[PDB]
RNA sequence: CACCAACUUCCUAAACUUAAAUUGGGUUAAUCUAUAACUUUAUAGAUGCAACACUGUUAGUAUGAGUAACAAGAAUUCCAAU
């Protein structure tokens, strides 16, 4: 499969948290209906828990919009272009708070598998072996079967 | 249409200009020849003696045909016909260039028309002054025995009573084979026509009539060393030391002409 | 395995070659201008070229009034021959025939095509080829080359 | 069966803008019933692409087989509405850029025998398919020399990223 | 005996696509300067050749009117003359076939 | 089942591909694999093989460093095994 | 420097082919009926001042490019490139024609031209070499000839067998580079201005601006060399397919500068010739041609 | 005078102990009906409801393979001609 499927190597979107930690997570849509056994536990979860996580994070703009609709879905943009969209059909209060919290700590990085999971600018401080190194010279620098 | 086309050297030729063009040939493949005729006023390389162990080069002959020989004996032997042709060296091989164990000649013979060759052929025959060859072959020669490249060649090299070695491609029988080189080992050579360069050689040779073939000394044991007492490098009329009779004839051969032989 | 060959195999046995040559000769010399196979037409040549050899030699000559009347099955053509074609023939010593390369025939067996007429005919001439002129630059610069020489 | 072939011939382009290039011309030309095998015809197609128009149909001229006069047909008619159609000036200034034969509708028959068999007999159709482009035939490919191996492959070596390391 | 398995299309397709499989081009197209078509160096012109055949067949079918019946090949020799044409002193002694047409350029 | 199969095989490969490095790297100064490996672990140094790998690669001058060390620890090994037990710990012995 | 003429040079060619093409406005139709042996009667709507004999040709056939050189507009030779002016007959000169004498001549002062091109850039920056001019000689002769005046510095300096080689190698270059020859009549006036420094061009140009009533003169120009042409040159430097640098003879009354007269063989690519041929022609091509 | 080597074992996070007829338990694809929903969903009630395999049945298209295979007497002035 891994033949089959691509990968990558360890990166930060922008360095993010060298200064401040950034929330990539930038705008959530839910879409809900007033009569439907699926919304059920998303019509109490914007009952009770909407609230608490709007004042919790401030910075994600948030649009709900009950709506005659079979099935209600939730879309989430990231910053860095990343959109996800995910089905509430017919799931319970607490599996919504438990997704949408693993969707603001998640990051639009993408998802497969990275080959390193070490990233340095900076590998070397004493220098790259070569050759060269430990390697006695000679007076005058004479190459070797000289006679001079 | 900015393409290839096929030509040849008569696509373009008039037909009067095509009949000068024909006389031109000749012209220029007499001059040449001329040109060559003497090699020993040519700057010849030094001359060395002969000593044991010496191998001279050997000749490319055309193959006339057959007819029956009689000997003083009252025997009759059937003989092959070999022609010389505008034999000349081309090209000479250091021994270290070519091989430790002995250096290389290169003769051909047999002049050939300009017409349908490749460039690159006419190229290194116009550097050697002569016209292009129809085979070439390379015989293996002792430096003692090195000749300078444009030096001509004569069926006099050898000698009526000499023994000699021929190879030559063997005829295609096509699929069934054939045309694969041969040679024919312990052939004598009966009489030598100086003024056609005619070699009359014991026995039957490999190949169809009109065939190139290579002629060089007898390779078999027992004949190690007959170059001693013929011409060492090879035969100069050049030199014209003493001018030798247009027909050679060996001992044993009856000659045309004389009495008729009775056994008493 | 065709090395040394000096006969083509025609027609459904040597008779039939003879036959199908003669055929063709018979045709060739009441019209003078014929188109066959190429192969065919090769192996006819040296034929026709002998007949008018025969007519050469003479009416009186028993054995090509005997030629004559088996190879021409028409009889009307043995007259032509003494009187026409021999005539005509007396000055060349040869190459009375004259066969050229036509292109092949579109029946769906790409036959290779040539035609074989004789040479003196009445016949409007046949599309020869015409050498290049020595006016042309090539040919002009060969000139200058001839006047130096 | 489909016909897309003609229909990228009633394709129409917007407008060319002022800072645009003169858009070189495209015609597909195709005839979709032929009593011929296309794998037999394919042979001529291959060969005949990327050549020039007149190339290509002087060599037809002198070809042998059924096909290829089909194919010279094919082409005249596709060059006569270039220039009637599409705007042609000259009409040697065309080359093939695209010739492929396709498959078409067969008939099914019986094949009888003397002594009691019978055989599948089918009568064979085809499609054949041609893209012309206005202009010279594209220049050949030059290969490459010893001296461009060389360099690439020290190009290659430089690079190279380290496997499975710090 | 029958094939042990099918064959790959690709193994197919590399063998009718080897070089020694394709259609090879030709480069002996010629031009022919009297009609201005194509020719090849060793095949002669058609489209004026089409004209002398077609002449030939119109110059022997007046020849057949003329003979009227099989067998009839003179002993003598032919010539053919045009209109516009009259026959000369050398024309004596020889069958005289009389075409409507004028002399052809070509013709001579 | 390929690909399940292979993830336990390729941590025994990275493991072995670590060791090979290290023990180029060691015969380079004149120290066997085992030696060192050893004279770290009497030396209460517990850095993992592919730590080993990267210090050397990139950190040549400590890697000589830490192979003095090992090499060192290995004089003072010498010196007990000759001492048969009855002379003191070593200065870079002590533990 | 060199350098320095050459590009203001070009820039004077580019400005009155700019003046020329605005004295031109819009595009007007003009009927040129082809009068040539084959295909006659054709009638062609061109564009006046823009459209070349090129574009018939290419409107039959691309044989007719491939062999036409020349044109022959309403009886009079044009440059196969040359823009039509009028409403005419046109006709096609091919290298086979019955009489290719007109085709030859041009040919020969093509090959002329290009031959004083490689004279100029052959030395070095440093020396000076002045064009005289191309001596206009027979087919017959065996060789085409350009004269050319070199500085005192080079009066013991003459060329070697390598030295011919490398020229021709320069010749072969310009061939395969395929630089097609441009075309402009020019008044003396101007031409006197862009040639003012060669004083033995100033002359030739005065020649060709007397024998005609008006001042102009045919001036051709290859990429950046340019030239007075005595007629209708090649339409591109491709056509050559053999070329060689046959030999060079010093005029002895050469004193006030080093006049030498630089003797060479071209071919066409549609007449090629033999190696023995070619070989045989170059060696009589390195023989003196004077002028009769 | 050792190292290497098994998920055996330890370690971070977890996990809580070794084949196959048969037997116990929990889910589910698709279609229709009842009642809802309204870009294709829910709860019930039903069923011609799930096929990499029967020398399976029907249709299509390959492979062998462009292979086996097959064909008109001559010339001309012309196929209801000589
Ligand atoms: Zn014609």
């Amino acid at each position: 499969t891994g033949r089959g499927t691509s990968s990558r190597f360890l990166t930060s979107v922008l360095h993010n948290g060298l200064g401040r930690y950034v929330q990539q997570l930038q705008r959530l849509s839910l879409s809900l209906s007033r009569d439907a056994p699926s919304s059920r536990g998303a019509r109490e979860f914007v009952e009770r828990e909407v609230t608490d996580f709007a004042r919790r994070n401030p910075g994600v703009v948030v649009y709900v919009n009950p709506r005659p609709c079979a099935m209600p879905r939730i879309v989430a943009e990231y910053l860095n272009g990343a959109v996800r969209e995910e089905n509430v059909n017919s799931k319970s209060v607490e599996e919504i708070k438990s997704l949408v919290q693993k969707l603001a700590d998640q990051s639009g990085l993408d998802v497969i598998r990275i080959r390193k999971p070490f990233h340095t600018d900076n590998p070397s401080i004493q220098g790259q072996w070569h050759p060269f190194t430990n390697k006695r010279t000679a007076l005058h620098g004479l190459r070797p079967r000289e006679l001079r | 249409l900015h393409s290839k086309s096929s030509t040849w050297w008569d696509e373009h030729l008039s037909e009067e200009n095509l009949s000068f063009v024909k006389q031109l040939v000749s012209d220029e493949n007499k001059t040449q020849l001329t040109s060559k005729l003497n090699p020993l006023k040519d700057e010849p390389w030094p001359l060395h003696p002969w000593e044991p162990g010496s191998f001279r080069v050997g000749l490319i002959a055309l193959k006339l045909g057959m007819m029956p020989l009689w000997t003083k004996d009252g025997q009759k032997h059937a003989v092959t016909l070999l022609q010389v042709q505008d034999c000349h060296v081309l090209k000479y091989t250091p021994k270290e260039d070519h091989n430790g164990k002995i250096a290389a000649l290169t003769v051909g013979g047999k002049t050939v028309s300009r017409f349908y060759k490749p460039d690159s052929r006419l190229e290194f025959y116009r550097d050697l002054g002569l016209p292009p060859k129809q085979i070439h072959k390379i015989f293996h020669v002792t430096d003692n025995a090195v000749i300078k490249p444009g030096t001509p060649l004569y069926a006099a090299h050898f000698r009526p009573g000499q023994y000699v070695d021929v190879t030559a491609k063997t005829i295609g029988k096509g699929f069934q084979m054939g045309n694969q080189n041969r040679t024919v080992y312990g052939l004598k050579v009966w009489r030598v026509n100086t003024k056609h360069n005619i070699i009359y050689v014991n026995g039957s040779v490999p190949g169809h009539k009109n065939c190139l073939v290579k002629i060089k000394d007898s390779t078999l044991p027992a004949y190690k060393d007959s170059c001693k007492n013929l011409p060492f490098p090879t035969y100069f009329p050049d030199g014209d030391e003493e001018e030798l009779p247009e027909d050679l004839f060996d001992e044993s051969v009856w000659q045309p002409s004389e009495p008729s032989i009775t056994f008493a | 395995i065709s090395h040394g060959r000096v006969y083509r195999r025609l027609g459904l046995g040597p008779e039939s070659r003879i036959h199908l040559l003669r055929n063709l000769l018979t045709g060739l010399v009441r019209h003078e201008r014929i188109e066959a196979t190429w192969a065919r037409a090769d192996e006819m040549r040296g034929y026709a070229e002998k007949l008018i050899d025969y007519g050469k030699l003479g009416d009186t000559n028993e054995r090509a009034m005997r030629m004559a009347d088996f190879w021409l099955t028409e009889k009307d053509l043995i007259p032509k021959l003494f009187k026409v074609l021999a005539p005509r023939f007396q000055g060349q010593n040869g190459n009375y025939t004259r066969m050229l390369q036509i292109p092949n025939r579109k029946e769906q067996d790409r036959a290779k095509m040539a035609v074989i007429e004789y040479k003196g005919n009445y016949l409007p001439p046949l599309p020869l080829p015409h050498r290049d002129s020595n006016l042309t630059l090539l040919n002009q610069l060969l000139l200058g080359l001839q006047q130096d020489l | 069966i489909s016909r897309k072939w003609e229909k990228k011939n009633k394709i129409v382009y917007p407008p060319q803008l002022p800072g645009e290039p003169r858009r070189p011309a495209e015609i597909y030309h195709c005839r979709r019933q032929i009593k011929y095998s296309k794998d037999k015809m394919w042979y001529l197609a291959k060969m005949i692409r990327g050549m020039s128009i007149d190339q290509a149909l002087a060599q037809l001229e002198f070809n042998d087989k059924k096909g290829a006069q089909i194919i010279k047909e094919v082409l005249l008619e596709a060059q006569d509405m270039a220039v009637r159609d599409h705007n042609v000036e000259f009409r040697s200034n065309l080359h093939i850029a695209e010739s492929t034969s396709g498959r078409g509708q067969c008939l099914k028959r019986i094949r009888y025998h003397g002594r009691g068999r019978f055989g599948i007999m089918e009568k064979v159709y085809c499609h054949y398919f041609v893209k012309l482009v206005e202009g010279p035939p594209p220049p050949p490919e030059v290969p490459k020399t010893a001296v461009d191996h060389a360099k690439d492959y020290i190009q290659q070596l430089r690079s190279r990223t380290i496997i499975h390391t710090l | 005996a029958a094939p042990k398995n099918r064959r790959t299309i690709e193994v197919n397709r590399c063998r009718r696509r080897n070089p020694q499989k394709l259609i090879k081009i030709k480069n002996n197209i010629d031009i022919c300067p009297e009609c201005g078509h194509l020719k090849q160096k060793h095949v002669l012109c058609g489209y004026c050749y089409e004209k002398v055949r077609q002449e030939t067949t119109k110059i022997r079918q007046q020849i057949g009117a003329q003979e009227g019946g099989p067998f009839r090949a003179p002993s003598v020799e032919t010539m053919v003359l045009y209109t516009g044409e009259k026959p000369s002193e050398k024309d004596q002694g020889k069958r005289i076939v009389e075409r409507n047409i004028k002399r052809p350029s070509w013709f001579t | 089942v390929k690909c399940t199969k292979a993830r336990r095989l390729k941590k025994r490969n990275l493991r072995t591909l670590w060791i090979n490095r290290i023990t180029a790297a060691s015969q380079e100064h004149g120290l066997k694999y085992p030696a060192f490996i050893v004279n770290l672990i009497k030396c209460q140094v517990e850095l993992n093989r592919k730590v080993l790998v990267d210090l050397a690669i990139y950190e040549p001058k400590t890697f000589k460093s830490l192979a003095a060390l090992a090499k060192r620890r290995q004089q003072e090994g010498f010196a007990a095994a000759l001492g048969d037990g009855k002379e003191p710990e070593g200065i870079f012995s002590r533990v | 420097s060199p350098t320095e003429l050459t590009e203001m040079r070009n820039d004077l060619f580019n400005r009155e082919k700019s003046r020329q093409l605005s004295l031109t406005p819009r595009t007007e139709k003009i009927e040129v009926k082809h009068v040539g042996k084959t295909d006659p009667g054709t009638v062609f709507v061109m564009n006046k001042n823009i459209s070349t004999p090129y574009s018939c040709a290419m409107h039959l056939s691309e044989w007719y490019c491939s062999k036409s050189i020349l044109a022959l507009v309403d009886g009079q030779p044009w440059d196969m490139y040359k823009p039509l002016t009028k409403s005419c007959e046109i006709k096609f000169l091919t290298f086979k024609d019955p009489d290719p004498k007109e085709v030859n001549k041009a040919y020969w002062r093509s090959c002329a031209m290009m031959l004083g091109c490689v004279i100029e850039r052959a030395f070095k920056d440093d020396y000076v070499v002045s064009l005289v001019r191309a001596p206009e000689v027979p087919v017959i002769a065996g060789a085409f000839c350009y004269d050319v005046t070199l500085d005192k510095r080079l009066d013991e300096w003459m060329p070697t067998k390598e030295n011919l080689r490398s020229f021709t190698k320069d010749a072969h270059a310009l061939i395969y580079r395929d630089l097609p020859f441009e075309t402009l009549d020019v008044d003396a006036r101007v031409a006197l201005e862009i040639f003012q420094h060669n004083k033995y061009k100033v002359d030739f140009i005065e020649e060709k601006a007397s024998q005609n009533p008006e001042r102009i003169v045919k001036l051709h120009r290859i990429g950046d060399f340019i030239d007075v042409s005595e007629g209708p040159l090649i339409p591109r430097t491709s056509v050559c397919f053999q070329y060689e640098v046959s030999a060079v003879h010093n005029l002895n009354p050469s004193q006030p500068n080093l006049i030498r007269r630089f003797q060479g063989l071209s071919l066409p690519t549609h007449l090629r010739a033999q190696f023995t041929i070619w070989d045989k022609l170059v060696e009589r091509s390195r023989k003196m041609v004077t002028e009769d």
